[PDB]
DNA sequence: CGCCGCGTCAGACTCGTAGGAGGTTAAACCTTCCAGCAAGGGGAAGGTCAAGGC
DNA sequence: GCCTTGACCTTCCCCTTGCTGGAAGGTTTAACCTGTGTGCAGTCTGACGCGGCG
């Protein structure tokens, strides 16, 4: 991505726009939903997740 | 007589390596001409040796050109077909001042549409991997292939898990019915039994088979153990 | 010989030739070593026989009987003639059955209108319906 | 021996931009293999329509 | 739930006229004609080897 600042930040912190880390954590949230026990499969886990 | 009209040979071949091939190979098949046209000869004719030879060292290479020469084959026939299709397109691009219709050169060729269609599919030829489709040496073509051909990773987890919720409900059907069709169909083993097989294995029945299969289906139907499968019902 | 003067001599075709030794129905001729069928006059008076045989109405079993006949210079012109003869007869019936046919769809279609409606009276006599 | 010349090898990183070719060189005579048509007809092998006996 | 039990269907291969068309694969013609090239490639260049050559 590109690069900004921020100026309040404590710098062990970093930025950054969510869609990316969306899709970043993508199957991790997969498992998780299934265990979970919302969507106890893969299909279902990606649907809720669209 | 081989080193008597090398001269003519290489004269003909540089004549056509208007660049089909490559220049000794050809040459070299001219020298296959030269032998054979030697080899049989008539004298009493009375004529020049050498014009016999010329024919026959012509029909050689111009084979030899047409057999190779691409690394797909296309036999001769369908070569004459290319030539003398574009034999007729060069005087189609005169007396038109433009480019043929596949109708027009049909009729002046008296055959028909879908094989000029196939001949224009198949007339081209295949294009270098490592070509350079950038502007510079940014890069070839290579990184714009896809290995569109092996699995994804979703659905081969997806599969395991089909499998993994199917035999859990085969657990929960009769242990004969839940056997009988992992065999049947030829789970838990490498080959697919059939009805009779299946049958004189455990016993001789047919139709009593059938209706054990309808039996587990109406155990499986059973709205409540369906929802393993229910979004597999979307696989 | 050559093959297509010989095709061309007894009007058909190699394919047809072909056929024909394939269905054993003449003398085999021989090959050459490039492999040109050897035909002869014997197979040109078999060919020319085969040929019309069937214009006359011999099939491909009857007409290569017939050119047992001919290779049989032991042959007997009575069960040629009585052959010829059931071929008459044959004809016949196919003849008389053709017309009574043709009679049947001339009785059909005198007795339609042709008056261009969906009253055609032709196919409703076809039809076992109503 | 101490030049003179020739000959090989090297020449930052990461993103994306566009889809892309072209001109020409026998004809006849033969060979073998199979697709396909009417107009359907036999026939194998799974089934599948009812129906019983405990 | 063990058995057929009879009798019906669907599919799939294979067969019976008289050929026909297609595809792939072969072999010979007497007037002749005798050493390319054909567009490069614009010379990058400093360090370093080594061949010949004094
Ligand atoms: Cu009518």
């Amino acid at each position: 991505s590109v690069i900004t600042v921020g100026p309040y930040l404590r710098l062990h912190q970093c930025g950054l726009p969510k869609k990316m880390a969306l899709e970043l954590f993508k199957p991790f949230i997969y498992g998780k939903l299934e265990l979970r026990g919302l969507a106890t499969t893969i299909k279902a886990a990606k649907k809720m997740v669209e | 007589m081989v080193e008597a009209n090398l001269r003519l040979v290489i004269s003909i071949a540089k004549k056509y390596t208007n660049r089909g091939l490559q220049f000794l190979d050809l040459i070299q098949e001219g020298n296959i001409g030269l032998m054979k046209a030697v080899d049989k000869f008539e004298y009493r004719r009375g004529y020049k040796f050498s014009t016999y030879a010329t024919w026959w060292i012509r029909q050689a290479i111009t084979r030899s050109i047409a057999d190779q020469a691409r690394t797909i084959r296309i036999p001769v026939h369908m070569i004459e077909t290319i030539n003398k299709l574009n034999r007729i397109s060069r005087q189609m691009l005169q007396e038109m001042g433009r480019e043929p219709t596949p109708e027009e050169l049909a009729e002046r060729m008296l055959m028909p549409e879908d094989k000029i269609r196939k001949v224009l599919k198949i007339a081209k030829e295949p294009i270098s991997m490592e070509t350079p489709i950038g502007d510079d040496e940014d890069s070839h073509l290579g990184d714009f292939i896809e290995d569109t051909t092996l699995e994804l990773p979703l659905d081969s987890a997806t599969t395991e898990s089909l499998r993994a919720a199917t035999h859990d409900v085969l657990a929960g059907l009769t242990a004969r019915e839940a056997k009988v069709l992992r065999m049947r169909f030829g789970i838990d083993m490498n080959t697919d039994y059939t009805l009779e097989e299946v049958g004189k294995q455990f016993d001789v029945t047919r139709e009593r088979i059938r209706q054990i299969e309808a039996k587990a289906l109406r155990k499986l139907r059973h709205p409540s153990r369906s929802e393993v499968l229910r979004s597999f019902l979307d696989d | 010989m050559n093959i297509s003067d010989v095709a061309k001599i007894t009007g058909l075709t190699s394919k047809a030739i072909r056929f024909y030794e394939e269905k054993g129905l003449v003398t085999p001729p021989m090959r050459s070593e490039n492999g040109y069928r050897t035909y002869t006059q014997q197979h040109l008076n078999e060919l020319t026989l085969l040929r019309q045989a069937r214009q006359v109405g011999f099939n491909l079993e009857e007409s290569g009987e017939l050119v047992n006949l001919f290779n049989d210079p032991q042959r007997h012109s009575a069960d040629v003639k009585r052959r010829t003869l059931e071929k008459v007869a044959e004809i016949e019936r196919h003849i008389e059955e053709l017309q009574s046919m043709r009679d049947q769809l001339l009785a059909l279609a005198n007795a339609c209108p042709g008056d261009d409606s969906a009253d055609c009276p032709i196919i409703e006599n076809l039809s076992g319906c109503c």
